């Protein structure tokens, strides 16, 4: 009847982690905004139809 | 109430340098903070009055420094105070951080104070490096080249970062001009971080060399620590006056009076004297990327310090083994500086690697293990069963 | 006049509240401002 | 950050073993009288840092007379460290007076906080 | 236990408790405070107090009959308690009190004395009972310009305009056949009560209470009754809750039960298993609070009322309470749900199965007026056992996560901030 | 409730903001360049390069 804790709970960690993956996704969308115009990233950044 | 308490402006002067309750047992090692403040004011005032005569073009930098040292009235005083005071600024800052490590001022509730201190340390290293590159001597040019190629080690992005830093393709006129602008700028960020440092200090007060509370016997700031700081201010100005007026070019490197030549590489490229332990840490790793990561980790490992000190008493005053291994660490840091000043030769590579390992082992293995053993030894020394 | 008799708000209330419609329109407009602010900051 | 239950467990494992006690209790009290907190007129429970709420609790727990004695030992230690001298040999804390007086208050606050954290993170017996 | 029910136009619903020593018998009407226009407001309170009038209570007490009454938002009740051998006497008294005549209760002297007494009681409620008048203003501003906003107690400006004609008009429009349930709880049998009602006639009226034009609709608002000459700061705060006959009834009550109630002066109340207490006990933010899940016929309320003396840290109280409310949508644990199950079983069995028969009569009358039959407690415990964490998260996302709130406060509520920061604190911005 | 789950989490909200800002920068740059060239047809340098064919 214990738990794996370090003041943060393992239940709490699995409760927040399906949102933390979306936080990583929105941060990658933020980098994809702020890093165009940089011609090194444009080897990857224009592929489908921004060209 | 009094006017120093009821006025809005003088209440800060009151609550910081007049009626601040200081612990009445602090020795002269709690004076390096006031000494760093005085030396920062020295650096800024000499920087302004010497940057009224400085032209930051790459073809006119070294000639303008020599114009300061020759044609400007008392300009040799300004430049010699400025360079030797930067050396004393790092020496007093090293002594201040050693006071922090020794007496346990990094521990709770002063973790915010320690982190703002590490931020001030990084910004000061940046300021000194930029101002040393503003001279544009031989060492200035080639040190700027080596540090920015170290920034080119970053994977998939780094070459464009370095072409952004240089403003060109090598260390040229835009590089020296932007280093002068940044070097004028970053000390005011250091002043703002110092004000934030004083706030994070003032919310809990200073420590004391015993590691117990000091809430019982407080004495005010005014006249007591004012005149104690005045004692060390006059001693600091005395030693600075010696190394300015009688032997000014001792701490510097004589290659910095050769003008900046991109074609001739020097026989031994060495930074100024205080960045040598970090240069040795970086030179000890046989990889560029891991070298840069290890050089920045050698400062972030000061941030991981309050979480590894498992000693239940504050400070190394009343502990034997922690005090011994502290002086092992201090003389190891001096040995890092002296390894870095040498060439890449047998056996200085192996000694640089061992010395870097003992640096990181002190911050990550030696402190928690020795603190745990010292705790258990304090317990079983006096508890009988 | 009692403190239980609320005064007239009927000229300025929505005729239909529908608490997903109003919050969706408000978040659409705030999101459009954040959109153009992200573009301008970039 | 040693969590006094842990240091008490290690120290009791050393003391209850005869070989380990016979080996490292002379090392222990040699470490104590080389530490030199006695010479300033202090006890070791006067030396534990008290700027965390569990030790602050264990200082509220303490009786009055021991609290006034602890306050006097702190003020005489600050004054003796200020003069850069030591207390005379008649005023040093002897070995019998170095009693772990604050240890049981600290240990009961440790057990209380540990039990609160465990009960704050329980499962249910399904 | 068992609840039976029969009909002849009236509805007879009982609870034969053979272990009890009394027997409550009374009529529970289906009109309440939510069936009044704002100009005859308080007429139900005035019927309560002419039924509990001195002459009527004296004639009741001659035979050993204690009277009781209750005015709620949905239901009135008029309960007569007696010994278990005097159920015929109680029925004949209730017959003579309402059905056979009302003019002797509605004489001039009795009506004027009762109007004076209720005007005194409403003024005493208005200027001395602070958390209840906060909750009444919370209803008056959550449901405003809508008949569920009217207070059960009535207002001083309306109640001094009532005359006997309004009492009789309300009686003719609301004391009807289909509107009423005659309730017998305690130590009486169902067959005895039905045979004794059929032994008499006891026909209240023809029937058909007027239908309200406007249904209840929640409206996020606030009202601030700031009085600086009071020692505390009372404040209620609620969202639109669940009405009765909703599938989210027990889920809304268990959500109220998760954060429970608290009293800062009781030692066993400071040690509860609520994660809000770790934030609330450090700087002593409040003296007490309670989370309520009020459920009416058309709508409901879910929120908390509180009182505090730390008038400079009211916003921290609201802040930590609402962040705990936001924990229901995102990350409520299993142990909090199990604890709320056990505590809600406990307080629900204390509420429905206390020893007092008049409270059983009020509850049974309300429930068989609204939903036609009383849900017994074993099926209620099965419905509480059927709730999972996903049900609570779905309900909190439907009703709590970024929904409008209604706020009422009095006392020293200057430390309470604007509406918009309290509204914007309903969603965390971190999820 | 049809769009509110698209606005409920703040993660997907700011992800929508950044994706739409990316698309807006690309489309708005291309559209304003095309309109500014169309409004000044016959004056830009590629027009004179096409006319002067020598
Ligand atoms: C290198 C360039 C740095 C430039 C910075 C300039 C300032 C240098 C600061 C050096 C320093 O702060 O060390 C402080 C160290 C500890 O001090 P303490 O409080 O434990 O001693 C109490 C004192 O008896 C009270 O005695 P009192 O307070 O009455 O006078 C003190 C002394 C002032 O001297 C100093 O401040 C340091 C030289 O007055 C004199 O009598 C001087 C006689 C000529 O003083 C000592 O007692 C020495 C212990 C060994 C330290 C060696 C340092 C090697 C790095
Ligand atoms: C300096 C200028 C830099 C400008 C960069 C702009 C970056 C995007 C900002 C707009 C944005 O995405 O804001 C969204 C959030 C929340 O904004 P909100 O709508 O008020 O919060 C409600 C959250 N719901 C209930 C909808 C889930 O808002 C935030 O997270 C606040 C960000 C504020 C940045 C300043
Ligand atoms: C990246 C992070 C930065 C790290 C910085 C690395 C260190 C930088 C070097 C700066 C030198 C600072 C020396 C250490 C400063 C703290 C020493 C100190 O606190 O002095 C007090 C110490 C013990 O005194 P107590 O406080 O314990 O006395 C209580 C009485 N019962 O008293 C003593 O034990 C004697 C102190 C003598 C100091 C010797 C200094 C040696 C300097 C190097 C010499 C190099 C040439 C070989
Ligand atoms: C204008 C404001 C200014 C400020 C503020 C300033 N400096 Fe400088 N500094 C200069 C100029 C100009 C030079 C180049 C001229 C010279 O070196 O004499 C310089 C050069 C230097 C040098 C190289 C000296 C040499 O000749 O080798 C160092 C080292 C240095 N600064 C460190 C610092 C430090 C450390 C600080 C403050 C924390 C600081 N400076 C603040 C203007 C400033
Ligand atoms: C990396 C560590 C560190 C650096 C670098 C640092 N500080 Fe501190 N400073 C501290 C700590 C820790 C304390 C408090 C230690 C204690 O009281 O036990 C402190 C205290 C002070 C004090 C109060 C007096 C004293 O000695 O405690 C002043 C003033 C001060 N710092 C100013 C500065 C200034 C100015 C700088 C440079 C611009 C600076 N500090 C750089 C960590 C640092
Ligand atoms: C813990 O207790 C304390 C404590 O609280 C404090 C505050 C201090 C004091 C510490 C400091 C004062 C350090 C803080 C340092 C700063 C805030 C730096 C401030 C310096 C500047 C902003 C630069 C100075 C700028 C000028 C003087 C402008 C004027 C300059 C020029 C060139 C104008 C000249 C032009 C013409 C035309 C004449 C302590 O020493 C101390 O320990 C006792
Ligand atoms: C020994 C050396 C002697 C040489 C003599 C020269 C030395 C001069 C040193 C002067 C030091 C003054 C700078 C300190 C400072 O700027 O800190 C201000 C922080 C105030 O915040 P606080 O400490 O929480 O005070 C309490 C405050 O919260 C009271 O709230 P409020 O009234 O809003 O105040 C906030 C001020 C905002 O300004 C800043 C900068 O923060
Ligand atoms: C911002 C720069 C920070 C530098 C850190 C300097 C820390 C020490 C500052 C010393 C200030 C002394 C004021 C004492 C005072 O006014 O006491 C006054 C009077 O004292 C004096 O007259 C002292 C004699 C004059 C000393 C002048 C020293 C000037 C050199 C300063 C060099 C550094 C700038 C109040 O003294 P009383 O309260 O005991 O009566
Ligand atoms: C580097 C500083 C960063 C920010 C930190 C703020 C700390 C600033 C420290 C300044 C200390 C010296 C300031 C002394 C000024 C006291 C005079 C005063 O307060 O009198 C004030 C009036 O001040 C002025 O008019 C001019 C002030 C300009 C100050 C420019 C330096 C008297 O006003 P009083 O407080 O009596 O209020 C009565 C309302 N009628």
């Amino acid at each position: 009847t214990g738990l794996h804790f370090g003041r943060l709970s393992l239940r709490s960690l699995t409760a927040y982690a399906p949102n933390l993956m979306l936080w990583g996704g929105a941060s990658m969308l933020g980098l994809f905004v702020f890093t165009e115009g940089w011609p090194k990233f444009q080897d990857t950044l224009y592929k489908k139809i921004p060209l | 109430m009094a006017f120093r308490k009821s006025n809005v402006y003088l209440s800060l002067v009151n609550s910081y340098i007049i009626d601040s309750p200081q612990p009445s047992s602090i020795n002269y090692w709690w004076n390096m903070g006031s000494l760093l403040g005085l030396c920062l004011v020295i650096q800024i005032v000499t920087g302004i009055f010497m940057a009224m005569h400085y032209s930051s073009n790459i073809e006119l930098a070294f000639s303008s420094v020599e114009h300061i040292m020759r044609d400007v009235h008392n300009g040799y005083i300004l430049r010699y105070l400025h360079a030797n005071g930067a050396s004393f600024f790092f020496m007093v800052m090293f002594m201040h951080m050693a006071k922090g490590l020794y007496y346990g001022s990094y521990r709770s509730p002063r973790v915010t104070l320690w982190n703002v201190g590490v931020i001030i340390f990084i910004l000061t290293i940046a300021t000194a490096f930029l101002g040393y590159c503003c001279v544009y001597g031989q060492m200035s040019h080639w040190g700027a080249t080596v540090i920015t190629n170290l920034f080119s080690a970053i994977p998939f992005v780094g070459n464009d970062i370095v072409s952004w830093l240089w403003g060109g393709f090598s260390v040229s006129n835009p590089t020296i001009q932007r280093f002068f602008a940044l070097h004028y700028l970053v000390p005011f960020i250091i002043a703002a971080m110092v004000i934030m440092h004083l706030m994070a200090l003032h919310i809990h007060g200073s420590s004391n060399p015993l590691g117990i509370t000091g809430n019982l016997d407080r004495i005010p700031m005014h006249s007591y620590f004012i005149f104690k700081d005045l004692v060390t201010v006059f001693l600091f100005m005395l030693i600075l006056a010696l190394f300015v007026f009688y032997s000014p070019n001792t701490l510097g490197h004589p290659d910095n009076y050769i003008p900046g030549n991109p074609l001739v590489t020097p026989a031994s490229i060495v930074p100024e004297w205080y960045l040598l332990p970090f240069y040795a840490i970086l030179r000890s790793i046989p990889d560029k990327l891991l070298g840069v990561i290890t050089m920045f980790a050698a400062i972030l490992v000061l941030l991981v310090l309050p979480f590894t000190d498992r000693s239940v008493v504050r400070g190394n005053t009343f502990k034997v083994l922690s005090k011994f291994f502290f002086f092992i660490f201090v003389f190891n840091f001096v040995l890092l500086g002296q390894i870095g000043a040498c060439h890449v030769e047998v056996p200085y590579v192996l000694m640089g690697q061992i010395a870097t390992f003992i640096y990181f082992a002190y911050f990550l293995i030696i402190v928690p293990v020795i603190s745990t053993i010292e705790n258990v030894l304090f317990y079983i020394g006096r508890v009988n069963k | 006049k009692s403190t239980y008799r609320t005064p007239n708000f009927d000229d300025v209330l929505k005729e239909n509240n529908d608490a997903d419609k109003g919050r969706s329109y408000a978040y659409f407009m705030v999101g459009a401002m954040g959109l153009l602010s992200s573009a301008g900051a970039k | 950050p040693q969590s006094f239950t842990s240091i008490a467990r290690i120290g009791d494992y050393i003391l209850k073993s005869p070989v380990l006690s016979k080996l490292c209790v002379p090392v222990a009290n040699q470490f104590i009288n080389l530490a030199g907190y006695k010479k300033l007129g202090l006890k070791f429970d006067d030396l534990i840092a008290e700027e965390n709420p569990i030790m602050q609790t264990a200082l509220r727990r303490l009786p009055e007379d021991e609290s006034y004695a602890r306050a006097y030992r702190i003020i005489r230690a600050h004054q003796t460290e200020l003069t850069h001298h030591l207390l005379p040999r008649n005023e040093w804390i002897k070995a019998q007076e170095d009693v772990p007086y604050l240890l049981p208050y600290i240990l009961e606050a440790e057990a209380a906080a540990k039990e609160k954290d465990e009960l704050d993170n329980i499962e249910v017996s399904k | 236990a068992e609840v039976t029910q029969l009909s002849n136009g009236i509805v007879v619903a009982t609870e034969h408790n053979p272990s009890a020593h009394t027997a409550s018998v009374g009529v529970v009407f289906g009109s309440g405070a939510a069936n009044e226009n704002p100009y005859n407001n308080g007429v139900s309170n005035l019927w309560k107090n002419i039924f509990l009038s001195k002459e009527n209570s004296a004639v009741a007490a001659k035979e050993g009959l204690a009277l009781s009454s209750n005015i709620s938002r949905d239901f009135q009740s008029y309960i007569v308690s007696s010994l278990p051998g005097s159920t015929d006497k109680s029925l004949d008294f209730l017959n003579q009190s309402f059905i056979q005549q009302k003019a002797n209760l509605l004489s001039s002297s009795n009506f004027e004395a009762t109007k004076k007494s209720v005007l005194k009681q409403v003024q005493d409620f208005e200027e001395n009972d602070h958390p209840n008048r906060v909750l009444e203003h919370l209803h008056s501003t959550a449901f405003q310009n809508t008949p569920l906003s009217l207070p059960t107690r009535g207002t001083l400006e309306s109640l001094e305009n009532l005359v006997v004609a309004d009492l009789e008009s309300f009686a003719n429009n609301h004391f009807l056949n289909s509107n009423a349930v005659v309730v017998g709880t305690g130590n009486i049998k169902h067959e005895d009560l039905v045979n004794s009602i059929e032994s008499k006639n006891l026909s209240l009226q023809t029937g058909t209470k007027p239908v309200l034009k406007k249904k209840a609709a929640f409206l996020g608002s606030e009202v601030r009754l700031r009085d600086d000459t009071l020692p505390k700061a009372w404040i209620s705060l609620a969202v639109e809750g669940e009405p009765v006959n909703s599938p989210n009834y027990f889920v809304a009550k268990l959500a109220a039960q998760i954060f429970g109630s608290y009293n800062a002066f009781e030692p066993a109340s400071r040690l509860q298993g609520i994660k809000l207490l770790d934030n609330i006990q450090e700087y002593q933010l409040c003296d007490n609070f309670n989370h309520f899940s009020l459920s009416y016929k058309d709508s409901g309320l879910w929120g908390f009322s509180t009182a505090t003396r730390n008038v400079t840290m009211i916003d921290d109280l609201i802040h930590f309470t609402l962040k705990q409310w936001n924990r229901l949508t995102i990350s409520v644990t299993d142990t909090e749900v199990e604890r709320a199950k056990s505590l809600l079983k406990l307080q629900l069995g204390q509420l429905y199965e206390s020893g007092n028969p008049v409270n059983d009569a009020n509850l049974l009358g309300a429930e068989v007026l609204i939903k036609g039959s009383k849900l017994s407690l074993g099926e209620a415990f099965k419905k509480i056992d059927a709730i999972t964490v996903k049900d609570v998260k779905a309900w909190a996302g439907k009703r709590l996560w970024d929904q409008d709130i209604a706020i009422a406060g009095t006392g020293q509520i200057e430390g309470l901030l604007d509406y918009m920061r309290i509204r914007s604190d309903m969603s965390m911005m971190r999820w | 409730s049809l769009y509110k789950t698209f606005f409920k989490r703040n993660a997907v909200f700011v992800g929508t903001i950044f994706a739409g800002a990316f698309v807006f920068q690309t489309v708005f740059d291309t559209a304003i360049t095309s309109w500014y060239e169309n409004h000044n047809k016959g004056k830009l340098w590629k027009d004179v390069k096409a006319r002067i064919a020598a």
